[PDB]
RNA sequence: AAGCCUGUGUACCAGGAGGGGAACAACCCAGAGAUAGGUUAAGGUCCCCAAGUGUGGAUUAAGUGUAAUCCUCUGAAGGUGGUCUCGAGCCCUAGACAGCCGGGAGGUGAGCUUAGAAGCAGCUACCCUCUAAGAAAAGCGUAACAGCUUACCGGCCGAGGU
RNA sequence: CUGUCCCAACGUUGGGCCCGGUGAACUGUACAUUCCAGUGCGGAGUCUGGAGACACCCAGGGGGAAGCGAAGACCCUAUGGA
RNA sequence: CGAGUGGCUUGCUACCUCGAUGUCGGUUCCCUCCAUCCUGCCCGUGCAGAAGCGGGCAAGGGUGAGGUUGUUCGCCUAUUAAAGGAGGUCGUGAGCUGGGUUUAGACCGUCGUGAGACAGGUCGGCUGCUAUCUACUGGGUGUGUAGGUGUCUGACAAGA
RNA sequence: CGCCACACGGGGUAAGAGCUGAACGCAUCUAAGCUCGAAACCCACUUGGAAAAGAGACACCGCCGAGGUCCCGCGUACAAG
C-alpha cells in the first residue's frame, strides 16, 4: 500500500487501544541503538535528523530508515562504534482502510503511524568528531526513506 | 573588467566589427569573436578585450577570447603542430595525403577507402610511421588532427583487441 | 507592383512582434504600410525552441486546414493579421492596407520605428525570419 | 539467395500436396512454410519452383510419416518464365526431401528437375537424372 | 489482435482528378553538366512487341546471352523549337521575361495558336542579353510543338504544344545555342537529344476509366464470404471512426481513375530508328502501321495508343549508361491471334 | 480518493441583473425604476481592445513565465560548480590557491614471518642522520626487484584563495 | 468437390445514369459553409479562441447531426395490474 | 521503504441519457500515441570473434500465416528482420456477421412443498429506414480577378 | 496469375563521438564558438495547384471582328455535364 494512503494528519487522533483491537505489531525492533549504557552528553557532537513537513509516517517506513542509517554506522564504525543513535518518535495513530463498496464503510485495523510535526527531530545521534559525515551520511539514507524533505542540523558540534 | 594583450613584434592584428584577423611571418587567421557586451579592439600595439558587465557568463567568455587571441599569436609566428603515429597489427595500413584529403587505405583489410576532408590552410606531411598537423589556426589544425584519429573509429568490435588506427602523438 | 504606402517601414534588426503591433496600429488608423526587408526582421530567444513552434505550425492540420506560410514574406504578414479583426470590415480593410516585402522594392528607405530595433552587440540568442525560412523548407529567394 | 535465373509464379501454398521427387520413403508431402518468407495480411503463404519449404510427411513409411523435414520445390505446374521469353511448366508438383547442408536425404532423385534448381541446389542437381 | 497492413494505394498521386493538360508537362529538368541542348522531346504512342537483345549488362552471369525484352513503339517525328522563352529571378520565384519567335512555321500550326505577324526578335533578344548582364536571368526553355501531320496513324494535325527547358554549359553559350536552333526553324529530331541505350523519363495521361469503385481505383478487399452475399460486395466497411466526426480525405473513395499525369522514370531506349522494322502485321491494334522516325521504349508507357508522350534525359537514374544495345531480332507477328 | 457520502455555521445560486474572469449557476466588483452627465470598483493600460510599448531598481535565458480561486491552473521525492545576493571561519606580497621545473637523500633491502617480501601479503614497531625538504611510506605497479607518482622542500609566477 | 479463401477478373440479364409521361412518403423549434481545441448538466454545426470558408448544381459510398423509427421489454419506484 | 506518471484493467461514485446514444467477439476501412518488437544511428558489457545481454536517440516503414475456443485473453505449430503494446463512444451494426451474453420452446444437474429459480451446463431461436443538413471522394455551372489563343509561374497542398 | 518503372546525393539535427575553450592559471565535448553524426527533419523526386482578394507572368492575335458556341462525322474522353 503506498503512503499516498496515510501520510496525511486529514483524521482525528486514533490511538485508544481500549476501543480498537486487532492492532498489527509494529516492526521498528530497536529505538536505542548503538552504546545505550552511555550518556549523549559523553559526545562532542549530536546531529538530528528533522522533519521539514508535519506527517504520519508509517512503522515500515520508521524501521525501514532507521534500518538504513544504523547499518550505515555499523559498517562505517563497526558493530560495537563509539556512537549512540534515537528514534525518538512511537507509532501512536492507529490506521484503517475499507477492504459493500462505501456502505458500512469504517475501515478495518491495518496499520500504525507516527505524527511528526514540522520542525521536530526524528532521529538524533550522538558520536565524536571523527565519525561526524558517517552520521550525517546515516540520516542521508535515512531520509530517502521517509515521505518528507528534512534537514540534517548538527546541534552539539563546532569542530567546523 | 579589462584585458590587454600586447601582440608581438612579428605580428600586426587588424579588426573589423566583430572580425579580427592576425598576420604574421606564418600566415593569417581570421576570427569572429561575438557575445553580448564584450568589446574587442586593436589599440595600436594592443588588443584589448573589455566589458561594462562582470558576471559568471561574462567573465567565462573573456577568459576564453584571451586564448583564442594568444592562440592566434602563436599560430602566426611559432605555429601549431600535432604529431600522429599509424599503428597496425595485421593488415598494413596504407595513409596518404591526396588533394586536400587524409585518405586511409585497407584499414582492417577494408577494400573501401576511408577518408576526410583537411580543414582550411592544415598541412599533413607524412613520413613513414609518422604524421605530422600543422597550420596558423589551432581550430582548423586540431580538427583535421581530431578527424584523422577518428577516421579510423570502430565501435562494432573490441578495441583492445582491434587497436589498429593513427593516433595522437604529441599535443601542442 | 506599385503601392502606395504612407509608411515604409524597415524591418531590419527589429523584432518582428513590436513592429507588427505597431503596424497593426497604424494600418486601424487609416495608414497604409509596407514593410520592408522582412527577411532581415528578428526574434529574440532560443533558436531550437522558436523554430519547433514554427515547424509545428507547419505540420498541424487537416482537411478543412492550416495553412501557415514558411517565406519571411507570409511569417510578418501573418503576425500582424494575429493583431487585427481581420474577419470584421474594418480589420479586414486594415490588413489589405498592409503588405510586407522581401527586400526593399521602393528607392526609399524605410524608417527604423521607436523601440524596435535589436542591438546586435548586446544580443546573441535570437533568430532571423530568413534562416526560420530556411530550416522550414522554403526557397531562398531574397 | 542467388538468382534463379526464372521468373516465377508460386503455383503452391501453405497446406498443399505435393509429390516427393525422391526414394526417402516419403510419398506425399504438405507444405508448412516458405524459408525466407514472408507475406501480408490474409495472404496465403506461397511456395514455387526453386524455393526451400519446410513440409510434414502425409504418405509414405510408418517412419517416414508425420515428420517434419525441409524440402526444395523441384517441379510445378504452373508456369515460369525463361529470359528468352519462354514459359515452361511441369506435369505435377514435386519437391525433394533436403537436410541442413542442402544435401538430399535420399539416394535417387524420381522425374525430371528444372535447370535452375540446379544453380542454387548443386548436391541435387547432382542426383538428377534428368535435368529439363 | 487485428493484423497490421499498409494503407490501400498510394496519397502521392492526388488528388485523383481529370488531368487539366492531354499534353504532359514535366515539373522537373536535369541537371546542367555536358554541352548545350534541348532537355526532352516528344512522340505518339503505337503499340507493343518484344526484341530479342544481346545481354548489356557488364554484371550479369548472362552477359554475351540472347534476352528477350518486351517494347513500346513510339513514333517519334521531327519537331519545331518554334521560340525561345527567358526566364528572370525574382523575389517571387521565375517568371518569364521575354520571347524570341521566328518566320518559318508549320502550315497547321495556327490550328492552336495565334501565330506572329509582326514580332521583334532581337528586341526580345536585347532585353534577355541584357537581363543575363545584370544577372537576373532565370533558366532557358524553348516552346516547342509537334508535327501529327507527319504521323498519319494518329488523325490530329492540331499540333500539341509543349515548353522544354535548354541546360547546357555557360548560360552565355546556352543562350546562342538556343538562339541558333530556334532562327533556324527550330527543327530537331529524337537523334539530336537521345542515343539508343540511354536511360529516359517518360511522362504521359494515362488511359481514363471514367468512375470506378474503391476495389479497382485503391485496390481495397472485395466482401469475403458470407458478407459478399449479404448485399454488399465491392463497398469498403465503413467511412472512418466514430470520431472525428468526418469523413476524411484519406479512406478509398469512388471517383475519377485513369486519365491522370504520370512520369515514369528510368526507362531504357532500345532503339531510334526510322522506317517500318518495328510494325506488326495487320498493322497496330486501333493504331496503325508505323513507317518512319521512331523510338523503342523497354517496357510500357503510360497512355493509349495515339496518345502523346514526352522524354526527357533521365533525372535520377540508377544505372550507368551501355549504349546501343545489338538488337538481333524484332518481332513484326501480328498483335491479332 | 471523487465533479464522493453525511453534519455544522455563514454567504451566495436556486429566485440575482449589470461590470470582470476567453467561454462558465453560486470566484472577484456589484445588489437594479426610466433617461441624462460625471467619477470610480473588480479588472486592466504592446496589438486584437478603452487606457503606458510609464518611471526608479534588480533577477530570469528556461519562451521558465505572460495560469488569484478551480474536476478545470499539476508537477513530487530526490538532485543541480546554471546564475544572482548575504554571512561565518581559515590561509595570503615574510608570496597564498593552482599549474609548470627542480629536489624528493642516507643508516636500511627496518625486525619478524618467509625459499623470497626490499613503503606497499601479514604481524610489530614506526625509531635518527644529512638538511631547505623527504613516511620504518598515502596510491598504482612487480614473481619479488624495477618503475610511476602523494605527502614533504626549493624555484618560476603574482593576487586573491579556500 | 469446389471462387469459401489466396485474389480477384471478364462476361450475361434487370436496374442504376440521361429523356417524355405519371407521381407519393418519411421528416421539419429556429438558424445552419464548417474544422481543430476548449468550455458547458461531465458526449457542442450554434458558447469561447483560433483555423478554414466565392455561390449554385450532378453522381457516390453512408463519418457526424449522441440521424429517422418506438412515452426502455433491462433496473428501480407506485400502500399499479394480471 | 519512499516519490510519482498514465487512464489500457478492476473497484468506487451516481454527474449525464430510462418520450432508448443498439451488445460481446470478429470483420472491413481510416487516423493517431510511444512506455520501441524489427529496421537506422549510438553507449556499456561478466564486449576476442560469432551469437548475445542491458541502455540511449528514434514512431519513416514493417510487425505476417495457421490448429483448439464465440471468445477478448490465452495455449500451441511452422515460417520471420520482427512476427510490440495502446487510443479513436472498450473507433467502426442509417457497413457486414450474429458464434456468445440476455426474450418467448426444451433437456440435465442443484435448490424449492410448489409456481418456479440459478452470476450452472446444453439444443433451437428475427438484424427496420427512399439522406433534409453536414463531411468527404470525384464531376459540372456561374460569379470575381477585367477581349482571345497558346505557354508558364508556384504561394501552398499530398506522398512511404 | 503476366510485364515495366519506383536512387544516389546534399543541408540541418537527436542520442552519441570529438575539436578549440573559459568560468576555476590546471582540467573540461559547452558556458560563447566549431567538426561530425539516425530508416527520423529539410531539400531532392512524383502529384495537385491563378479564387494565392498582393486573385499572377510571357508571346502573339484581336476590339468589326480574334476567338468561341450551336451544328455535322467521330473518340486517345465520358453516368448528366
Ligand atoms: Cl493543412
Ligand atoms: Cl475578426
Ligand atoms: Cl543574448
Ligand atoms: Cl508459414
Ligand atoms: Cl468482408
Ligand atoms: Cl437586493
Ligand atoms: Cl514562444
Ligand atoms: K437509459
Ligand atoms: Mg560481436
Ligand atoms: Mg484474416
Ligand atoms: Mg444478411
Ligand atoms: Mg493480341
Ligand atoms: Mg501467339
Ligand atoms: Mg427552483
Ligand atoms: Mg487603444
Ligand atoms: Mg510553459
Ligand atoms: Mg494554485
Ligand atoms: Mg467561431
Ligand atoms: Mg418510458
Ligand atoms: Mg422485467
Ligand atoms: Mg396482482
Ligand atoms: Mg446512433
Ligand atoms: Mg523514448
Ligand atoms: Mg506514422
Ligand atoms: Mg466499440
Ligand atoms: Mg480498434
Ligand atoms: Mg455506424
Ligand atoms: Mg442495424
Ligand atoms: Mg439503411
Ligand atoms: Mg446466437
Ligand atoms: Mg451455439
Ligand atoms: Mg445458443
Ligand atoms: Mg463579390
Ligand atoms: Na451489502
Ligand atoms: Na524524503
Ligand atoms: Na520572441
Ligand atoms: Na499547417
Ligand atoms: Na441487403
Ligand atoms: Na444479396
Ligand atoms: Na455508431
Ligand atoms: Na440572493
Ligand atoms: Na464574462
Ligand atoms: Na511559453
Ligand atoms: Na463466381
Ligand atoms: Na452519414
Ligand atoms: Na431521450
Ligand atoms: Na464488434
Ligand atoms: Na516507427
Ligand atoms: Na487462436
Ligand atoms: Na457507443
Ligand atoms: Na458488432
Ligand atoms: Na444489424
Ligand atoms: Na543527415
Ligand atoms: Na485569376
Amino acid at each position: 500500500k503506498p503512503a499516498s494512503m496515510y501520510r496525511d494528519i486529514d483524521k482525528p487522533a486514533y490511538t485508544r487501544r481500549e476501543y480498537i483491537t486487532g492492532i498489527p505489531g509494529s516492526k521498528i525492533a530497536q529505538h536505542k541503538m548503538g552504546r545505550k549504557q552511555k550518556d549523549a552528553d559523553d559526545y562532542p557532537v549530536q546531529i538530528s535528523l528533522i522533519v521539514e513537513e508535519t506527517v504520519q509516517l508509517r512503522h515500515g517506513s520508521l524501521e525501514a530508515s532507521r534500518l538504513s542509517a544504523n547499518r550505515h554506522l555499523i559498517k562505517e564504525l563497526g558493530e560495537e562504534g563509539d556512537y549512540k543513535m534515537t528514534l525518538r518518535k512511537f507509532p501512536h495513530q492507529v490506521l484503517r482502510e475499507n477492504k459493500d463498496g462505501m456502505r458500512a464503510a469504517f475501515g478495518k485495523i491495518v496499520g500504525t503511524a507516527a505524527r511528526v510535526q514540522a520542525g521536530e527531530q526524528l532521529f538524533t545521534a550522538y558520536c565524536n568528531v571523527e565519525d561526524a559525515e558517517h552520521v550525517k551520511e546515516a540520516f542521508r539514507r535515512a531520509y530517502n526513506k521517509i515521505t518528507p524533505s528534512c534537514r540534517i542540523k548538527v546541534e552539539r558540534g563546532e569542530e567546523l | 573588467p579589462r584585458v590587454e594583450l600586447e601582440i608581438p613584434e612579428d605580428v600586426d592584428a587588424e579588426q573589423d566589427h566583430l572580425d579580427i584577423t592576425v598576420e604574421g611571418d606564418n600566415g593569417s587567421v581570421t576570427r569572429r569573436l561575438w557575445y553580448p557586451d564584450i568589446d574587442v579592439s586593436v589599440d595600436g600595439d594592443t588588443v584589448v578585450i573589455e566589458s561594462d558587465e562582470d558576471n559568471a557568463k561574462t567573465m567565462s567568455t573573456i577568459g576564453t577570447f584571451q586564448s583564442h587571441i594568444e592562440n592566434m599569436f602563436h599560430g602566426v609566428t611559432e605555429g601549431w603542430e600535432y604529431g600522429m603515429e599509424v599503428f597496425y597489427s595485421h593488415f598494413p595500413m596504407q595513409v596518404n595525403v591526396e588533394g586536400d584529403e587524409v585518405v586511409i587505405e585497407n584499414f582492417l583489410g577494408e577494400k573501401a577507402p576511408r577518408r576526410t576532408t583537411i580543414h582550411g590552410d592544415t598541412d599533413v606531411e607524412i613520413d613513414g610511421e609518422e604524421l605530422t598537423v600543422s597550420g596558423p589556426d589551432i581550430e582548423a589544425v586540431g580538427q583535421t588532427a581530431a578527424d584523422i584519429e577518428q577516421l579510423t573509429r570502430i565501435n562494432d568490435k573490441d578495441v583492445r583487441v582491434f587497436q589498429d588506427g593513427v593516433y595522437i602523438t604529441r599535443k601542442p | 507592383a506599385e503601392f502606395d504606402a504612407d509608411v515604409i517601414v524597415d524591418a531590419r534588426d527589429c523584432i518582428m512582434g513590436r513592429v507588427a503591433s505597431q503596424v497593426a496600429e497604424q494600418a486601424l488608423d487609416g495608414e497604409t504600410v509596407a514593410v520592408v526587408n522582412a527577411e532581415r526582421a528578428v526574434i529574440t530567444g532560443r533558436e531550437e525552441q522558436i523554430v519547433e513552434k514554427y515547424e509545428k505550425r507547419v505540420d498541424i492540420g487537416n482537411d478543412n486546414g492550416y495553412f501557415y506560410p514558411k517565406r519571411p514574406d507570409g511569417i510578418f504578414k501573418r503576425t500582424i493579421r494575429g493583431m487585427l479583426p481581420h474577419k470584421k470590415q474594418r480589420g479586414r480593410e486594415a490588413f489589405e492596407s498592409v503588405r510586407v516585402y522581401l527586400g526593399n522594392p521602393y528607392d526609399e528607405d524605410g524608417e527604423v520605428l521607436d523601440g524596435t530595433s535589436l542591438d546586435r552587440l548586446s544580443n546573441i540568442k535570437f533568430v532571423t525570419l530568413g534562416e526560420i525560412s530556411e530550416t522550414l523548407g522554403a526557397n531562398k529567394t531574397w | 539467395m542467388e538468382a534463379l535465373g526464372a521468373d516465377v509464379t508460386q503455383g503452391l501454398e501453405k497446406g498443399s500436396l505435393i509429390t516427393c521427387a525422391d526414394n526417402t520413403g516419403a510419398r506425399e508431402l504438405k507444405v508448412i512454410s516458405v524459408h525466407g518468407y514472408s507475406g501480408t495480411k490474409n495472404r496465403h503463404p506461397k511456395a514455387g519452383l526453386g524455393d526451400k519449404i519446410t513440409v510434414s510427411v502425409t504418405k509414405g513409411t510408418p517412419e517416414m510419416r508425420r515428420q517434419v523435414l525441409e524440402a526444395v520445390v523441384v517441379r510445378q505446374r504452373k508456369p515460369i518464365r525463361r529470359p528468352d521469353g519462354t514459359r515452361v511448366k511441369f506435369e505435377d508438383n514435386a519437391a525433394v526431401i533436403v537436410d541442413e547442408n542442402e544435401d538430399p536425404r535420399g539416394t535417387e532423385l524420381k522425374g525430371p528437375i528444372a535447370r535452375e534448381v540446379a544453380q542454387r541446389f548443386g548436391s541435387v542437381a547432382s542426383a538428377a537424372t534428368m535435368i529439363v | 489482435p487485428q493484423p497490421s497492413r499498409p494503407r490501400k494505394g498510394s496519397l502521392g498521386f492526388g488528388p485523383r482528378k481529370r488531368s487539366t493538360s492531354e499534353t504532359p508537362r514535366f515539373n522537373s529538368w536535369p541537371s546542367d553538366d555536358g554541352q548545350p541542348g534541348v532537355q526532352g522531346f516528344a512522340g505518339y504512342k503505337a503499340g507493343m512487341t518484344h526484341v530479342v537483345l544481346v545481354n548489356d549488362e557488364p554484371n550479369s552471369p548472362r552477359e554475351g546471352m540472347e534476352e528477350t525484352v518486351p517494347v513500346t513503339v513510339i513514333e517519334t517525328p521531327p519537331m519545331r523549337a518554334v521560340a525561345l522563352r527567358a526566364y528572370e529571378d525574382t523575389p517571387y520565384g521565375q517568371r518569364p521575361l521575354t520571347e524570341v519567335w521566328t518566320d518559318e512555321f508549320h502550315s497547321e500550326l495556327d490550328r492552336t495558336l495565334d501565330v506572329p505577324e509582326d514580332h521583334d526578335p532581337d528586341a526580345a533578344e536585347e532585353q534577355i542579353r541584357d537581363a543575363h548582364e545584370a544577372g537576373d536571368l532565370g533558366d532557358l526553355r524553348l516552346i516547342t510543338h509537334t508535327v501529327p501531320d507527319a504521323v498519319p496513324s494518329v488523325p490530329k494535325k492540331k499540333p500539341d504544344v509543349m515548353e522544354t527547358r535548354v541546360g547546357g554549359g555557360s548560360v552565355s553559350d546556352r543562350l546562342d545555342h538556343a538562339l541558333d536552333i530556334v532562327e533556324d526553324g527550330g527543327e530537331h529530331a529524337m537523334n539530336d537529344i537521345f542515343r539508343a541505350g540511354e536511360y529516359a523519363d517518360v511522362a504521359g495521361v494515362t488511359k481514363g476509366k471514367g468512375t470506378q469503385g474503391p476495389v479497382k481505383r485503391w485496390g481495397v478487399q472485395k466482401r469475403k464470404g458470407k458478407h459478399a452475399r449479404q448485399g454488399w460486395r465491392r463497398r469498403i466497411g465503413n467511412l472512418g471512426p466514430w470520431n472525428p466526426s468526418r469523413v476524411r480525405s484519406t479512406v478509398p473513395q469512388q471517383g475519377q481513375t485513369g486519365y491522370h499525369q504520370r512520369t515514369e522514370l528510368n526507362k531504357r531506349l532500345i532503339d531510334i530508328g526510322e522506317g517500318d522494322e518495328p510494325t506488326v502485321d495487320g498493322g497496330f491494334v486501333n493504331y496503325g502501321e508505323v513507317d518512319g522516325p521512331y523510338t523503342l521504349v523497354k517496357g510500357s508507357v503510360p497512355g493509349p495508343d495515339k496518345r502523346l508522350v514526352r522524354f526527357r534525359p533521365a533525372v535520377r537514374p540508377n544505372d550507368q549508361p551501355r549504349l546501343d544495345p545489338e538488337v538481333r531480332y524484332v518481332s513484326n507477328e501480328s498483335n491479332q491471334g
